[PDB]
RNA sequence: GUGAAAUUCUUGGAAGACUAACUACUGCGAAAGCAUUUGCCAAGGACGUUUUCAUUAAUCAAGAACGAAAGUUAGGGGAUCGAAGAUGAUCAGAUACCGUCGUAGUCUUAACCAUAAACUAUGCCGACUAGGGAUCGGGUGGUGUUUUUUUAAUGACCCACUCGGCACCUUACGAGAAAUCAAAGUCUUUGGGUUCUGGGGGGAGUAUGGUCGCAAGGCUGAAACUUAAAGGAAUUG
């Protein structure tokens, strides 16, 4: 909560993503994800926005890896999956080529099933 | 500054202005002679192009439309004009 | 409690005049 | 700058000072105007001809070489459409928007430029009936648009 | 829009005497602005001038000497009949001895004097003092 | 529950809204206006362009469209605030600012209304005139860098430049009653083109007639009489 207050520094940009997945058996979820463009240093502009179709690809990405990695064995098992931030990681790996990030995280755990 | 020439600009610094801008225009746009040795037969090429243009012969690829310059497709070799 | 703000402040539109 | 909106924006061809050559180039007049008939048989439209013949073929400019551009030799060997191609492509415009507003009747602000296109229209079409291209009692209208230009 | 021509002339050069400038480019360059620019050189109120040809209007470019007070145009052009050049010399010239208000007749463009001299008439292009 | 008491409270998953922060002296839109994710639709601007056309243009009386909120009408929605009205005080009087309950409304589907500080209180187009650094979109150059994988490529960033913006900062040659203004400059040395409006203050946007609207309203719009002022810009107790 506070940890996402001092997320949130001015002149960047937020990236929310959301799905709601079930898992192997009936115990379905939406899960959430926060990542905030990062400046590249070497910056001179002080800014570091993003360019608006990019935070469309971006929250793509990461909902596909959300998709990716949920509904495939089960939520002890994805669990163990979050634990190490294989996921953040990926999106790393994922986004980096097009504009890096930071705070890359999924922000909550919660069920509706 | 203040007393000077327009009939005899200097060279880079006519260059450095907007193609309209200039004293008297004339284009910067160019054509060129890209070979993908698959066939030794040239194809001049402007530098841009909106549309991809192929290969003569055998049907792959020249360019890519771009924002800017067209964009030659890495089996390229040539000449200028 | 903090809203994704709606449901519009008590005061009226020229506030709590005091 | 920009009759219907508010930029100023330049953005433009500019012709070289050349009346004469290129010099590099070495071909024939017939060649490129055959290929003009070529692309006219399949069908484009004269601002796609010369496109093509830029960026593919070396032509540097109609004018240049041959005497006559290229809807010249389009109207000169019989294979000019109705409509001249800017008006054409402003009435394909038009019934595309007025579709797209014959489905959403909630968006005025393409309603708005909806109008404008027509304005376009009216003042476009108004100059080619005043030189003949058009007959006078030329006439438009989105009833017989929408079976008139598609 | 470009609605006049030779206006926008007189602007640049007015205001490149003004702020001490040598030389002008003006652009698109007419005719009638080359008789203008003859005109001033016959009195010799400006220097020389240099016409260049892109293939559309060409430019110009003059050297500016000394001596321009101001040079402007009357809008629109009013017709002008012998006993008038009394009037418009009245108005618009600092005293009666000198500046010259140019006119374009059938027999061409000059100044006051001149269609004095050839006895003719007509419109008024403006003014050179 | 407040400034304090008090009216007020004490065995007593649905609904509707809206998209906080990120939100900037930043972008977009003819304004009025617009911030979740995703989709699609139709556009639009700038840049590029050795593609096309060849005056097709600029401003627009008449005439139409659009047009914040609130008000009006027929359903619905009805989660919240809340003109009105009711308390309970305070104050001399207080019909209120303060609280409590709060109907219409507020939200939405189908239509009027066409109004605002719709304010930049600065018509629209055209050029010319001065320095400076930032910043948005785009594009070009580079023995710039990053990224690693094997160099690249890309993508970001750096650098030199160029257009198209929203801006800024200093000046002042100029302008102005001054405040201030890169236009409110290029105006007595008075003419680039063009639509609208004004002629002391009150009477009064009243009367009157016309006009749209169901109405509210808007639009259009005086005289008699009266008076010598009314108004915009700096200093010292």
């Amino acid at each position: 909560t506070d940890k996402l207050r001092s997320m949130v520094r001015k002149w960047q940009t937020l990236i929310e993503a959301n799905v709601t997945v079930k898992t192997s058996d009936d115990y379905v979820l939406r899960i959430f994800a926060i990542a905030f463009t990062r400046k590249q240093a070497n910056q001179v502009k002080r800014h570091s926005y993003a360019q608006s179709s990019h935070i469309r690809a971006i929250r793509k990405v990461i909902s596909e890896i959300l998709t990716k990695e949920v509904q495939g064995s089960t939520l002890a098992q994805l669990t163990s999956k979050l634990i190490p931030e294989v996921i953040n990681k990926e999106i790393e790996n994922a986004t980096k080529d097009i504009f890096p990030l930071q705070n890359i995280h999924v922000r909550k755990v919660k069920l509706l099933k | 500054v203040l007393v000077q020439d327009l009939l005899h600009p200097t060279a880079a610094s006519e260059a450095r202005k907007h193609k309209l801008k200039t004293l008297v225009q004339g284009p910067r746009s160019y054509f060129l002679d890209v070979k993908c040795p698959g066939c030794l037969n040239i194809t001049t090429v402007f530098s841009h192009a909106q549309t991809a243009v192929t290969c003569e012969s055998c049907s792959t690829i020249l360019c890519t439309p771009t924002g800017g310059k067209a964009k030659l497709s890495e089996g390229t070799s040539f000449r200028r004009k | 409690p903090v809203p994704s703000d709606s449901t519009r402040k008590k005061g009226g539109r020229r506030g709590r005049r005091l | 700058g920009r009759m219907h909106s508010a930029g100023k924006g330049i953005s433009s061809s500019a012709i070289p000072y050349s009346r004469n050559a290129p010099a590099w180039f070495k071909l024939s007049s017939e060649s490129v105007i055959e290929q003009i008939v070529k692309y006219a048989r399949k069908g484009l439209t004269p601002s796609q001809i010369g496109v093509l013949l830029r960026d593919a073929h070396g032509v540097t400019q109609a004018r240049v070489i041959t005497g006559n551009k290229i809807m010249r030799i389009l109207k000169s060997n019989g294979l000019a459409p109705e409509i001249p191609e800017d008006l054409y492509y402003l009435i394909k415009k038009a019934v595309s928007v007025r579709k797209h507003l014959e489905r959403n009747r909630k968006d005025k602000d393409a309603k708005f430029r909806l109008i404008l296109i027509e304005s376009r229209i009216h003042r476009l079409a108004r100059y080619y009936r005043t030189v003949a291209v058009l007959p006078p009692n030329w006439k438009y209208e989105s009833a017989t648009a929408s079976a008139l230009v598609n | 829009t470009r609605s006049s021509v030779l206006a926008d002339a007189l602007n640049a050069i007015n205001n490149a005497e003004k702020t001490g400038k040598r030389q002008v480019l003006i652009r698109p360059s007419s005719k009638v602005i080359i008789k203008f620019l003859q005109v001033m050189q016959k009195h010799g109120y400006i220097g020389e001038f240099e016409y260049i040809d892109d293939h559309r209007s060409g430019k110009i470019v003059v050297q500016l000497n000394g001596r321009l007070n101001k040079c402007g145009v009357i809008s629109p052009r009013f017709n002008v009949k012998i006993g008038d050049i009394e009037k418009w010399t009245a108005n618009l010239l600092p005293a009666r001895q000198f500046g010259y208000v140019i006119l374009t007749t059938s027999a061409g463009i000059m100044d006051h004097e001149e269609a004095r001299r050839k006895h003719v008439s007509g419109k008024i292009l403006g003014f050179v003092y």
